[PDB]
C-alpha cells in the first residue's frame, strides 16, 4: 500500500464538535473509473 | 397578435373594466364603448352579445356588426360606419372607446371590392390606396381641445398577424399609422401566461403621459425588473450566480403575478397594492404556487385591515409617503400571515 | 460504370462522396473549427480540402490571362491521379501544392518547389 | 407541384444531396410517404420490415443530435451504429 | 422555396447562436470556482517544490497526460496532443497513461501501442486529493513507476485567463531523491524510508497540482472557445440575414409580376 | 423655401418628415394613375419623382436651401429600393440613437454611425 | 514563516512553536530548528503562534524545515473539532468493517483513526 | 462595386493620370476622355467639373450630362448620344476613353421608359429588352484594326451594385457583356483600403497582353501571390507553418 494511498484512506476516515462542508464531502467521494489498457486492448474501466 | 389567440378576449376585458367608471355618474368617468365586430361569425357575435348581457354591459355598449356572411360592401364600410357613431359621442364632448376588431378583415373586404371593381391591384394583392383607407379610419380617433369642447374618441384597433408576420403589408402599414402597440405573443399564450402580452414587443408612444400618478410611482421598477428577468431568463440553462438567482426569483414571481383570469377586471386601488408587494420583493418569499393564493388574500387582507388605505388610493390617486409607509406595514403584516 | 469502366466509376464515386461530406460539414466547419470535428471526419475533410484544390488545373488558352502555362492531362492519367489521392498516397504535402497544377506528378514536383 | 401532391395517393421523394451521398435510389426516406400504406406489400416482407421505418426515423433524429456534437449515450450510439448499417 | 428555406436555415443559425452564447456564459460561472481551487492547490505545491529546489534534483520515461473527458474545451485537446507526440518521438517505447478521454483519443490514434492505463470520470469533476491518490496508487502498482528512470506528466498551464500553453514537468524518481546533490542538509532518517515515501507523496501531490492547473486551463479554454463560437455564429446570422432580406425583396417582386401579367389581360 | 432662397436671398433649412411617406405617397398616385408598379411595388416614376424633389434643394448662387430629411426605413431593410433611392440623393447622415441618449448625451448623435460626404 | 496547508484550503502558509507527530516520534520546532525532512504521520498537531495555541487534527502529510526557517507542513484534509462524536459512532461501524475488511490496510487505517480519535 | 464607395473617384483618377500622356505628342499617346454623367445631381456634376478644372484636365475631356433632374427619356438616350461623340474620335483613329457613370442608373431610366410604354415587365421588374439596351451600347467602343487606322475608345461602365449583390439581374447582365471586373469591395473600403480592390472579385479577362512588358516582368505572379494571401488569411482564422507566416508577413505588407 502506497504512502499517499495510506494517507488517503486516513483522510477519508477523517471527514467523519462536528462541522461539515461540501468541499470535504466532495474530497471524499469520487465517481471516477480507471480503464486499464494493454497493447489498444482494454481491460475494463474498474471504478476508482 | 397571432390569429385567434383569444385576441378578442383581451379587448373584451377592457370593455368590462369600463363598467366600474361608467357606473360612476361623472361623465368625465364615462367611456361609452363601441365594439366593431368585423367579419366575425354570427355565432361568435352571439357569444359576445351574451357575455355583454351577462356582465350587464349593454348600456354603455353599441356593437356595430358586420358578420362573416354580411356582404363585402357592408364589411368595407363597417368601420367607417362605426366611426360616425363614435363621432356623436366625441362631438358631444363625452368620451368613448371604439375597438375596431380586426382591421385585417377590413382589409380583405377592401381587397375584394377593389379587385372586383377591377381597380388597379397592388402589393400583396391589397388595394393600392389601402394605406389611405386605414389611415382615414385611424385618424378619426382624437382627443379634442377645450375650445372644441374637451372630448375624446379613444380607439384600440386589434390587428391579426397572419402567423407572426409583422413585416406583412397590412400589418406594417397599420403599425406605422398607429402610435403604440401591444403585442400578444403566441408562445406565452400556449405556455399558459394569459394575458399573453409580450412585454418586450409592447410599447406605448403616449404611455405614461396618461397614467394614474400613484400607479406610475410604484411601477417604474416593475418595467425594469421585467426587463432584467427577460434577459436572465435563458441563463436558467445550471451554474447560477447569486446575482442571477436573485433576478430569477424576483422575476419569476412578477411574471406569475401578472397572470389574470380573462373576463375579470380589477380596480386601480387594487392594482396599486399588488404591484407594491412585488416591487418591494415581498413576493420573493412567497412560493410560486402560493402567488395566486397570495394575490386574492392580500386584496381581502387589505380590504379588511384598511379599506381606508384603498379608499385613499382611489380618491387621492397619488401615493403619499404616508400611504407608502402604511402600505408597506400592511404588506409586511399580510406577508407574515 | 459500364461505360467508363468500374475502376473509373469507383474512383468517381469516392470523389463525389468525399466532396459531398465536405459540403455537408461546411456549415459545421464555419461554426466551430476543424479541431472540433470528429477525428474520422477530420481526415475526410483534410483529404477533401486537398481533392477540391487538386481539381483546379491551369488552362492553355487562359495562359495569357492567368499567366500560368496550361496542362492537358490524359484521361488514363486522370483516373490514376485521383485514385492515388483517394488512398492518401500523396496526402502529406501542402494544400498549395494541389492548387492550380496539372497531373499528380506535377503536384509532387511542385512539392519540391514549395519545399525550397 | 402543389396541385399534383394533393391529387396523388403517395409521394416518393428523391433527394439530390442523397444522390451525391451515393444513396441510389436517393429516396428521401422521411419525406416519402405512402398514404395507401402497407396492405399492398408482401405479407412476409411486412413482417420483417415492421420496425424498419421506426429505426430509420430514429436514425434521422439521432443523426441531427449527433451533428450538434457532444458525446452520446451508448443506447443512442447503438441507434447510430444500426442506423448506419 | 427560397423564402422558407432561408428562413428555417436562419432560425437554425439563431438556435446555434443562442446555444453558443449560453454555454460561454455558464462556462464563465464554472471558471470562477475552478480558479479559486487552483490557487490553494498551487500554494500547497509550492511548499513541496521548496524542498525539491533546495535539495536540487538531478534525475525510458513515463508519460502521464491530463485533459478533461469533456470536449469543446478549445484546442486544449489537440495542442497538448501535439506536444505529447513531439516527446513520443523522444522516447519511443514509453507507456502513456492518459488521464481524460480527449487526450486519450488523440494519442491512442497516433500510437495505440503505448496505451496501458487510461482513466475516465476526470473532466466532470474538479480534481480532489481522492482522485489523485487512487490514480497514484495505480501508477505505482500497475505502471511500476520507479522502473521508468524518467517520469513526465503533461497538463495545460493556464498562462493567462484567455490563454493556455500546454506544459509538462518531470517527476523525480525515488532514485533521484537519494542521489540529489543536497539531501543531507535535510536530516534524513534511515529508520524512515523517506525516499520511498516522499516519492509516493510527491507523486500524488504533484499530480493533483497538475490536474488542478489543467482543469483551470480546460474550463478557461471552453469559455474562450464558446465565446469565439458566438462570434462565428454572429457572422452567419449576418450572412443569412442579408440573404433573407434579398430573398424577401425578390418574393415581393416576383409575386407582383404575376399579378400584373394577369391584370394586363 | 425657394421664396426665401431665391426671392429673399436667404440660406434656409427645410425639414421633411418621413421620406418613406414621400415614396409611399408617390406609389399611390402612380397606381391610381394606373401605371404598372415597379419592383417592390414602388412607382415606375420612382427615379424621376425623387429627382424632382431632390433637385430643387441645391446650392444656388443667391442662397442655398439645405434639407434635413427623415428616413423611416421600411422594414429596416436598407437594400430595399425605396431607402436605396433615398440614400442616393442623401449627402450626409446624422444618426441619432437612443443608446446614446441613454448615456445621458444630448445631442443624441451616435458618433460612430454619423458620417457625411463632407468629412474628407 | 510556517506553511501549514491543505490542497483545497490553505492555513498559515518560523512561527513560534509547532509540535508535530512524525515517524520519528514527536518532533518540536521552536523558532529556527535545524533543517529536517520528516514524514508526518496521522496526527494531533499543535501549532502555536505566539503563546496562542491552535490544535489540529491532521491526516498526515510531510514536514520539512527548510534551512531558511520555512516549516513546510503539507497535509490532506484536517479541524479537530470537525472530526469530533460522529466519529465515535463511525468507530463502532469501523470495528465491524475491520472484521470483514487492500481491505486489510483499510481496516488497519480504521484502527489508526480510532486511536487518533482516542487522542482527541 | 457598391453604391457610394466614392465609386466615381476610382474612374476620375484614371482620367487624371492620362494628363501626362495627353500632354504628350503623337495622337496615339493622346486619349480623349468623355465622362457621361447619368443620374447624378447637378451639384455632384458641378463638383466633378470643378475637380477637372482644378486638375486643369478639362481641356482634354468632354462631359455629356443627363443629371437626375433631366427627364427619363433624356436619360435613356444619354449613353448612346455620348457614345456617338466618342465614335468620332475613334474613327478619327485617335485613342480615347469613355467612362459611363453609371449604366446602373441607365437601367432605372430604361425601366421607367419601358413601363411607361406599357411593354410587359421583365425579370426583377427591369424590362425584357434590357439585355439588348446594354449590349448595343457596350459593344460599341473598340480598338479598331489597322485598316480602320487603329482607333481606340476604351470603355469603363460604372455599375452600382445594390448591397454588393453581384448576382443581381442588372449587374449580371452587364458582367456577362463586359470583360473583366474591378469589384470595389465594401468591407475593404470600410477598412481603409483606398482604392479597395478585392483581387478575388477583380479579374481582367483580356488584360494581360495590354500591359507594358516591364510591368509584366516586375509584377509577375503578384496576382497569384495575393490570391495566396487571401487563402493564407482564410485559414489563418490551427498550425501556421513558417511558410504560411512568411506569406502572411509579405501579404499583409
Amino acid at each position: 500500500i502506497s504512502y499517499a494511498a495510506y494517507l488517503n484512506v486516513a483522510a477519508q476516515a477523517i471527514r467523519s464538535t462536528e462541522l461539515q462542508t461540501a468541499s470535504v464531502l466532495n474530497r471524499s467521494q469520487t465517481d471516477a473509473f480507471y480503464t486499464q489498457y494493454k497493447n489498444a486492448s482494454e481491460p475494463t474501466p474498474i471504478t476508482k | 397578435g397571432d390569429r385567434q389567440t383569444g385576441k378578442t378576449a383581451v379587448a373584451l376585458d377592457t370593455i368590462l373594466n369600463q363598467k366600474r367608471w361608467n357606473n360612476g355618474s361623472d361623465e368625465s368617468k364615462k367611456l361609452y364603448c363601441v365594439y366593431v365586430a368585423v367579419g366575425q361569425k354570427r355565432s361568435t357575435v352571439a357569444q359576445l352579445v351574451q357575455t355583454l348581457e351577462q356582465h350587464d354591459a349593454m348600456k354603455y355598449s353599441i356593437i356595430v356588426a358586420a358578420t362573416a356572411s354580411e356582404a363585402a360592401p357592408l364589411q368595407y364600410l363597417a368601420p367607417f360606419t362605426a366611426a360616425s357613431i363614435g363621432e356623436w359621442f366625441r362631438d358631444n364632448g363625452k368620451h368613448a372607446l371604439i375597438v375596431y376588431d380586426d382591421l385585417s378583415k377590413q382589409a380583405v373586404a377592401y381587397r375584394q371590392l377593389s379587385l372586383l371593381l377591377r381597380r388597379p391591384p397592388g402589393r400583396e394583392a391589397y388595394p393600392g390606396d389601402v394605406f389611405y383607407l386605414h389611415s382615414r379610419l385611424l385618424e378619426r380617433a382624437a382627443k379634442l381641445s377645450e375650445k372644441e369642447g374637451s372630448g375624446s374618441l379613444t380607439a384600440l384597433p386589434v390587428i391579426e398577424t397572419q402567423g407572426g408576420d409583422v413585416s406583412a403589408y397590412i400589418p406594417t402599414n397599420v403599425i406605422s399609422i398607429t402610435d403604440g402597440q401591444i403585442f400578444l405573443e403566441a408562445e406565452l399564450f400556449y405556455k399558459g401566461i394569459r394575458p399573453a402580452i409580450n412585454v418586450g414587443l409592447s410599447v406605448s408612444r403616449v404611455g405614461s403621459a396618461a397614467q394614474v400618478k400613484a400607479l406610475k410611482q410604484v411601477a417604474g421598477s416593475l418595467k425594469l425588473f421585467l426587463a432584467q428577468y427577460r434577459e436572465v431568463a435563458a441563463f436558467a440553462q445550471s451554474d447560477l450566480d447569486a446575482s442571477t438567482k436573485q433576478t430569477l426569483v424576483r422575476g419569476e414571481r412578477l411574471t406569475q403575478l401578472l397572470k389574470q383570469n380573462q373576463y375579470s377586471p380589477l380596480a386601480t386601488e387594487e392594482q396599486v397594492p399588488l404591484i407594491y408587494a412585488g416591487v418591494n420583493g415581498h413576493l420573493d418569499g412567497i412560493e410560486l404556487s402560493r402567488i395566486g393564493e397570495f394575490e386574492s388574500s392580500f386584496l381581502s387582507y387589505l380590504k379588511s385591515n384598511h379599506n381606508e388605505l384603498l379608499t385613499e388610493i382611489r380618491e387621492k390617486g397619488e401615493l403619499s409617503k404616508e400611504l407608502l409607509a402604511s402600505l408597506k406595514s400592511a404588506t409586511e403584516s399580510f406577508v407574515a400571515t | 460504370a459500364a461505360v467508363v469502366g468500374q475502376e473509373h466509376y469507383d474512383v468517381a464515386s469516392k470523389v463525389q462522396e468525399t466532396l459531398q461530406t465536405y459540403k455537408s460539414l461546411q456549415d459545421i466547419i464555419a461554426i466551430l473549427g476543424m479541431d472540433e470535428l470528429s477525428e474520422q471526419d477530420k481526415l475526410t475533410v483534410e483529404r477533401a480540402r486537398k481533392i477540391q484544390r487538386f481539381l483546379s488545373q491551369p488552362f492553355a488558352v487562359a495562359e495569357v490571362f492567368t499567366g500560368i502555362p496550361g496542362k492537358l492531362v490524359r484521361l488514363k492519367d486522370t483516373v490514376a491521379s485521383f485514385k492515388a489521392v483517394l488512398e492518401g498516397k500523396y496526402d502529406n504535402i501542402p494544400e498549395h501544392a494541389f492548387y492550380m497544377v496539372g497531373g499528380i506528378e506535377d503536384v509532387v514536383a511542385k512539392a519540391e518547389k514549395l519545399a525550397a | 407541384p402543389t396541385n399534383v401532391i394533393s391529387i396523388t395517393d403517395g409521394q416518393i421523394f428523391l433527394e439530390a444531396e442523397l444522390f451525391y451521398k451515393g444513396i441510389r435510389p436517393a429516396i428521401n426516406v422521411g419525406l416519402s410517404v405512402s398514404r395507401v400504406g402497407s396492405a399492398a406489400q408482401v405479407k412476409a416482407l411486412k413482417q420483417v420490415a415492421g420496425s424498419l421505418k421506426l429505426f430509420l426515423a430514429q436514425y434521422r433524429e439521432v443523426a441531427a443530435f449527433a451533428q450538434f456534437g457532444s458525446d452520446l449515450d451508448a443506447s443512442t450510439k447503438q441507434t447510430l451504429v444500426r442506423g448506419e448499417r | 422555396a427560397t423564402l422558407k428555406e432561408v428562413e428555417m436555415r436562419l432560425k437554425s443559425i439563431k438556435n446555434i447562436e443562442k446555444i453558443t452564447k449560453t454555454m460561454k456564459i455558464v462556462a464563465s460561472t464554472r471558471l470562477s470556482k475552478a480558479e479559486k481551487a487552483k490557487i490553494s492547490a498551487k500554494k500547497m505545491d509550492e511548499a513541496e517544490q521548496l524542498f525539491y529546489k533546495n535539495a536540487e534534483t538531478k534525475n525510458k520515461e513515463l508519460i502521464v497526460a491530463i485533459t478533461s473527458d469533456k470536449g469543446l474545451c478549445g484546442s486544449i485537446h489537440s495542442q497538448l496532443a501535439k506536444a505529447v507526440r513531439r516527446h513520443l518521438n523522444d522516447q519511443p517505447n514509453a507507456d502513456i497513461v492518459t488521464i481524460g478521454d480527449k487526450i486519450k483519443m488523440q494519442l491512442l490514434r497516433t500510437h495505440p501501442n503505448n496505451i496501458k492505463l487510461s482513466i475516465n470520470g476526470i473532466g466532470k469533476d474538479a480534481p480532489t486529493f481522492q482522485e489523485s491518490a487512487l490514480i497514484a496508487d495505480k501508477l505505482l502498482s500497475v505502471m511500476k513507476a520507479g522502473t521508468y528512470p524518467k517520469i513526465s506528466i503533461f497538463y495545460n498551464d493556464p498562462v493567462s485567463s484567455l490563454s493556455f500553453e500546454p506544459s509538462e514537468k518531470p517527476i523525480f524518481n525515488a532514485k533521484t531523491i537519494e542521489q540529489s546533490p543536497s539531501f543531507g542538509k535535510f536530516e534524513i532518517d534511515t529508520d524512515a524510508n523517506v525516499p520511498r515515501d516522499l516519492f509516493e507523496y510527491t507523486l500524488a501531490n504533484q499530480m493533483l497540482t497538475a490536474m488542478a492547473q489543467g482543469y483551470a486551463a480546460e474550463i478557461s479554454a471552453r469559455r474562450n472557445a464558446m465565446d469565439n463560437a458566438s462570434k462565428n455564429a454572429g457572422d452567419m446570422i449576418n450572412r443569412y440575414s442579408i440573404l433573407y432580406n434579398r430573398t424577401r425583396q425578390a418574393v415581393i417582386t416576383n409575386e407582383l409580376v404575376d399579378i400584373i401579367t394577369g391584370a394586363s389581360s | 423655401a425657394e421664396y426665401f432662397r431665391d426671392e429673399e436671398g436667404q440660406d434656409v433649412l427645410l425639414f421633411i418628415d418621413n421620406i418613406f411617406r414621400f415614396t409611399q405617397a408617390g406609389s399611390e398616385v402612380s397606381a391610381l394613375l394606373g401605371r404598372i408598379p415597379s419592383a417592390v411595388g414602388y412607382q415606375p416614376t420612382l427615379a424621376t419623382d425623387m429627382g424632382l424633389l431632390q433637385e430643387r434643394i441645391t446650392t444656388t448662387k443667391k442662397g442655398s436651401v439645405t434639407s434635413v430629411q427623415a428616413v423611416y426605413v421600411p422594414a429596416d431593410d436598407l437594400t430595399d429600393p425605396a431607402p436605396a433611392t433615398t440614400f442616393a440623393h442623401l449627402d450626409a447622415t446624422t444618426v441619432l440613437s437612443r443608446g446614446i441618449s441613454e448615456l445621458g448625451i444630448y445631442p443624441a448623435v451616435d458618433p460612430l454611425d454619423s458620417k457625411s460626404r463632407l468629412l474628407d | 514563516k510556517l506553511q501549514f496547508a491543505l490542497p483545497h484550503e490553505t492555513l498559515y502558509s518560523e512561527v513560534t512553536q509547532v509540535n508535530l507527530p512524525a515517524k520519528s516520534g514527536r518532533i518540536g520546532v521552536l523558532a529556527n530548528h535545524v533543517p529536517t525532512v520528516e514524514q508526518l504521520l496521522p496526527g494531533v498537531v499543535e501549532v502555536m503562534e505566539g503563546s496562542n495555541s491552535k490544535k489540529f487534527f491532521i491526516s498526515g502529510g510531510f514536514a520539512t524545515v527548510q534551512p531558511d526557517s520555512q516549516l513546510c507542513v503539507t497535509a490532506i484534509e484536517a479541524p479537530l473539532e470537525s472530526f469530533s462524536e460522529n466519529i465515535k459512532n463511525l468507530l463502532a461501524e469501523a470495528k465491524k468493517n475491520v472484521s470483514s475488511s487492500r481491505e486489510a490496510a483499510e481496516a488497519a487505517i480504521q484502527v489508526e483513526v480510532l486511536e487518533n480519535l482516542q487522542s482527541v
